[PDB]
């Protein structure tokens, strides 16, 4: 496909997806599956003022990753811009 | 990292083999159904030694055999917990678990491949056992069989036996004896 | 004795005067009265090879 | 001239002999069953040595090969470039870059480029050294890659000085340079004629100016050039004049990372036969003594994939895969049999790599090896919190200490106070009750229209009902007035920039610490979305953002009728399935919510589901609202597995069973006053704030106006396709942003949109 067509498309497509996101659900757990599991994200950081969308993807983690997480040794890490600074700037104490 | 978390939770240095006690056996099996639910073929895990009653050791590769420890480690229950005033039924799991000293996953089917080898090579050597010049019973380690009441070839059994085969050790002792001389290593840490 | 612990004493005071009569009368939890949280048949099926290798000590099964 | 090399089918055992000879036991290399064989980065040398060697030989690069001297050699992979596997052939291509005379002897720079499959994978850096006098300077150039400098056009004067420059080369000599800021992305190669006189300078590059979206476009070029040189004007013009952006930027502390044990061979066979290095000078203790070398001398390279295991292994943690770059600077020589503390640190980053630094010293405590290593980060998901966590001061704190965090702000609470005249900041600052607007002289005019231009459309059976947001600026209107009883920063039309603000400036100063990785995923909670959008696409200006968030919020505040004291119809509610029962699953929750729906005829839908089994959130009629909280807190006290009677009872059974149940409550609530008072339950929390039933069908009219507010503010040159396929997870669809005939079905179905059926209808648009 040519680069400046797909542009083109690319572009209503996302234009769409936002405009239309208005009325349509947010399917957030069908999400968190998809980076939690399709991607196996080993740190997921939230990024606002307080940790509510972290604390809802560690309920995630305990209630369906139990398993998952053990057997595949992959260990994650859940980190919120608002408390989590040190984890995410590299800069920790002694 | 792995090593690291191993290390910090009380459990060996990783390797190919663990041992698991005071678990059944179909409790430990039941664990590694799970972990071994979902890894692929080429790296799970399956009981290697029946060494006893709630005394087992599974073998695969170690990282997955790490798994195995993970999923196992939330299960159980910190030692000194004195669950004296708990009413019995209700009381958690204590077990214990580590790693054993071996570079290598014996009894599993890591070393398959190796089997149909090591047996060409024995034959272009000198090597092989004739049930006439056996000259007290030799008891299977699978089968608690004597080796001699074997169709094929001894060799080419104890080769299966060890590198294929489980051990189901208290089956394979069946007989009944005064006196067991332990000859195989390591003093009391041994086999006696 | 009614715990685990509680026996391994017992076997202590055994090894105390070897020569002397010991009764240890391994109760339940299941008995009347005064109780225990302590099943009736682990702590016998689990001791009972080191009470055994002291001949001073009578052992005796209680409750139910 | 280029030197092409040979190409090379990678064999597994070459790679099990390299592996074991300089001894890297990573499993990523190890034959596995199930898994393709992995080839070092190391291996690189065995490929390309052959073809980089070559270019210390011409006539012209005269050296005595006896005194030939390694001073460091780097790897570097090419950016999406998978790494060296066992099945593949490459190409390998030496080009020799620098060749200098200096006083104490003559260097020699060489690149190799290794590709696969047309494309390159990778680079290979070695410089080596004769050492003697030379004066060669009839054959002696050297080609230099000049930083990035930043220039910001401030002045008018500014622009002239600029124009007064030859090399200075614009493509419309007429393009508006005030106020613009511009990169010189710059390359200079020079040949020496003299000791200390160049005999010939150029420079080149292109000149790019800054978007709103803070990409760069080419708008000229750097031309420079000159014989009988002395220095580089360009370059000098450049540092004075301006500031020199350095893509590496250091943490607060070093962290260390390890210190461990390494040794050297007992011979240096092993390696020579993997590597082809048949130098004598490391395996005939003739050659060696010959040279007055300590003794047979351990290969360098050794040693730079002997150090670069250790890298490997605890640093990527044995993941082969996250070295994209290694680079190693021979200090001094080292003999077979020695032991090697190598210590390694995490010293900063570099475009969401680690930057690590290591220094290998020898039982004398003498340094023999320096490098350092870029490796990847852990795989990084970034979420943006949507609305209701804001408070007073968020993110102000970073606005003191961050430059980024700065010009985030700054150039949207410039926008809303000149195109609306509020302080975003003040609002953030210090959350004021009331605030009123003042449209005042020449300048209040301008901004009262800004406001009288606010348009809801609303398209009803192909009718467009359209009405202004604010109903009351006029004319002959003075001031209008935002109110909240709490506090305006509460009030959405604020909440959104303001939340959008601080996120967008955070993410910005992380991006600026260099901490961002390339591959990232991302997504946004409702609100979020377009902080995200905003943050990982550049998919608009920070001044658009705060434009099209702020409209998001007047628009969801006029899309509800409304009551005298501003009172609402509808409402949220928070339900987490777990709290009513054990036994009330997802497909539970659903039913019951769909039969309340269609049984009293009102409205509730599911808008958020946000945790499986346990945080959901309905919106619709307060009434029906009100219904479901109250059937659900029947089937807790009633302890109703519908699982269970599903199984045992029919569908127009239990169906009916609890539109009884559903009937009983809902009179309950339609006989309640005007706008109903939504309860606390079981398992239901009513979200206070909430008025528009937003995420469900109702606001499927406000849709039209918005779809064309989005695309006067979402140019399509913005919308880079790479920033958002595969990692850009939207809300309407929960699946990764592709642009294929696949996923604009997906979106048709999810909402029935024209441009887009059209589109999926007729995909065969594919040649331009």
């Amino acid at each position: 496909m040519k680069p400046e067509v797909e542009q083109e498309l690319a572009h209503i497509l996302l234009t769409e997806l936002l405009a239309y996101q208005f009325a349509s659900p947010v399917r957030w757990i069908e999400t968190q599956d998809v980076f939690l599991k399709d991607f196996n994200t080993e740190r997921v950081v939230e990024i606002g003022p307080s940790p509510t969308l972290a604390g809802m993807a560690q309920r995630t983690l305990k209630n369906k990753y139990e398993s998952y997480d053990a057997a595949l040794s992959l260990h994650r890490e859940i980190l919120c811009y608002s408390k989590d600074a040190k984890e995410i700037y590299y800069t920790p104490d002694p | 990292s792995i090593l690291e978390d191993s290390l910090e939770n009380n459990e060996g240095v990783p390797s190919p083999m663990l041992s698991i006690s005071n678990l059944t056996q179909e409790q430990v099996q039941d664990y590694v159904n799970k972990t071994n639910s979902h890894l692929p073929a080429g790296k799970q895990v399956e009981i290697s030694l029946v060494n006893g009653a709630k005394n087992l050791v599974v073998s695969g590769p170690p990282q997955s055999l790490y798994g195995l420890n993970l999923t196992l480690r939330k299960a159980k229950a910190p030692s000194g917990l004195d669950q004296s005033r708990i009413p019995f039924s209700e009381r958690k799991l204590k077990f214990s678990n580590r790693f054993l000293p071996v570079a290598s996953p014996f009894h599993s089917h890591l070393l398959v491949p190796a089997s149909d080898l090591i047996n060409k090579d024995l034959v272009k050597n000198n090597v092989s056992f004739n049930a006439k010049d056996i000259q007290i019973p030799v008891y299977d380690t699978f089968d608690g069989s004597d080796l001699r009441v074997l169709s094929g070839s001894i060799s080419e059994r104890i080769v299966d036996c060890i590198i294929r085969l489980p051990v189901k050790w208290e089956t394979t002792t069946q007989f009944k004896a005064t006196h067991i001389l332990d000859f195989g290593p390591g003093g009391a840490s041994g086999l006696g | 004795p009614g715990s685990i612990d509680a026996i391994s004493q017992v076997i202590n005071i055994a090894k105390a005067h070897p020569n002397f009569p010991i009764a240890l009368q391994w109760t339940g939890g299941r008995g009347g009265g005064h109780h225990s949280f302590e099943d009736a048949h682990t702590p016998m099926l689990q001791m009972y090879s080191k009470i055994r290798r002291h001949p001073n000590i009578m052992l005796i099964f209680g409750s139910g | 001239d280029v030197i092409k090399g040979k190409d090379f089918e990678i064999t597994a055992k070459e790679v099990y002999d390299f592996t074991h000879a300089v001894g890297n036991n990573c499993e990523d290399f190890v034959s596995r069953p199930d898994r393709t064989m992995l080839a070092p980065m190391d291996f690189a040398i065995v490929v390309g040595w052959r073809a980089i060697i070559k270019a210390i030989f011409p006539n012209t690069v005269d050296g005595d090969l006896l005194k030939l001297v390694h001073l460091s050699n780097g790897y570097k992979m090419i950016p999406g470039a998978k790494p060296l596997q066992v099945g593949d052939v490459v190409s390998t291509t030496a080009v020799i870059e620098s060749v200098v005379n200096q006083p104490t002897g003559k260097i020699v720079d060489v690149v190799g480029t290794l590709s696969r499959n047309g494309k390159p994978v990778m680079e290979v850096t070695s410089s080596f050294f004769y050492r003697g006098n030379y004066t060669d300077f009839e054959n002696t150039f050297q080609k230099t890659v000049e930083p990035v400098y930043q220039m910001h056009i401030k002045t008018s004067k500014d622009i002239a000085v600029l124009r007064s420059k030859e090399w200075f080369q614009l493509d419309d000599e007429d393009f508006d340079l005030l106020n613009k800021t511009l990169t010189f992305e710059t390359e200079t190669e020079v040949t020496f004629k003299n000791a200390n006189i160049f005999s010939s300078v150029k420079c080149f590059g292109p000149i790019k100016v800054e978007l709103p979206t803070k990409e760069t476009v080419e708008i000229g070029i750097v031309d420079y050039e000159a014989g009988a040189s002395h220095g580089n004007p360009v370059v000098d013009f450049l540092k004075r004049n301006g500031s020199t952006l350095e893509q590496k930027v250091n943490l607060e502390n070093p962290i260390p990372i390890a210190v461990l044990d390494s040794y050297t061979p007992s011979t240096n066979e092993p390696y020579a036969r993997v590597s082809g290095d048949l130098n004598p000078i490391h395996v005939s203790r003739h050659f060696a003594s010959y040279a007055n070398l300590p003794g047979t001398i351990t290969h360098g390279m050794f040693s730079s994939a002997s150090v670069r295991a250790l890298i490997e292994n605890w640093a990527a943690d044995s993941v082969s895969s996250r070295v994209r770059g290694y680079t190693c600077q021979f200090v001094d020589m080292v003999l077979p049999n020695t032991a090697l503390k190598t210590s390694i640190q995490h010293v900063g980053m570099i475009n969401g790599r680690k930057l690590i630094k290591f220094e290998t010293r020898n039982e004398d405590d003498v340094v023999v090896l320096t490098g350092e290593a870029e490796i990847e980060q852990p795989v990084t998901t970034f979420v943006f919190t949507g609305q209701g966590s804001q408070e007073q001061g968020m993110g102000m704190d970073l606005y003191k200490t961050s430059k980024a965090a700065q010009d985030v702000w700054n150039r949207a609470d410039n926008h809303f106070k000149d195109t609306y005249g509020f302080s975003i900041l003040d609002i953030v600052i210090n959350n004021p009750v009331n605030l009123t607007i003042h449209f005042g002289g020449e300048k209040g005019k301008r901004i009262r229209e800004n406001y009288s231009a606010m348009i809801f459309e609303t398209i009803v059976d192909g009718k467009l009902k359209t009405e202004k947001i604010f109903k009351e600026i006029n004319e002959h209107s003075t001031s209008y007035t935002f109110r909240s009883e709490k506090g305006l920063l509460s009030a959405t039309q604020f909440t959104q920039p303001a939340l959008t603000l601080m996120e967008k400036a955070a993410f910005e100063d992380l991006k600026s610490k260099g901490l961002i990785p390339a591959d990232a995923t991302f997504a946004g909670h409702s609100l979020g979305e377009y902080a995200a959008l905003a943050s990982l696409a550049d998919v608009m200006s920070i001044e658009s953002l705060v434009e099209v968030v702020f409209y998001r919020g007047m628009t969801m505040q006029v899309a509800v009728p409304r009551d005298e004291l501003g009172r609402s119809n509808y409402g949220m509610i928070a339900i987490n399935p777990g709290r009513v029962a054990a036994s009330f699953s997802q497909e539970a929750l659903q039913y019951v919510v769909e039969r309340v729906g269609k049984r009293t005829g009102w409205l509730v839908e599911i808008v958020n589901y946000n945790v499986e089994n346990q945080q959901y959130v309905a919106a619709g009629d307060l009434r029906a609202l009100d219904t479901v909280t109250n059937v659900l807190n029947f089937i807790k006290l009633q302890k109703i597995d519908i699982i269970e009677l599903q199984k045992s009872l029919s569908l127009e059974e239990v169906e009916g069973h609890l539109f009884e149940i559903i009937d009983e409550a809902s009179k309950k609530s339609a006989v309640k006053p005007r706008p109903l008072k939504l309860e606390r339950g079981f398992a239901c929390i009513p979200l206070v704030g909430i008025s528009v039933p937003f995420h469900s069908t109702y606001l499927m009219n406000g849709v039209k106006p918005f779809k064309s507010f989005l695309k006067k503010n979402i140019i399509k040159e913005n919308v880079k396709v790479a920033r958002l396929a595969g990692k850009y997870i939207p809300n309407l669809t929960a699946k990764p942003f592709q642009v294929t005939k696949e996923y604009f079905q997906d979106v048709y179905d999810l909402t029935g949109s024209e441009p887009i059926k059209e589109i999926i209808d007729n995909w065969e648009k594919y040649e331009q």
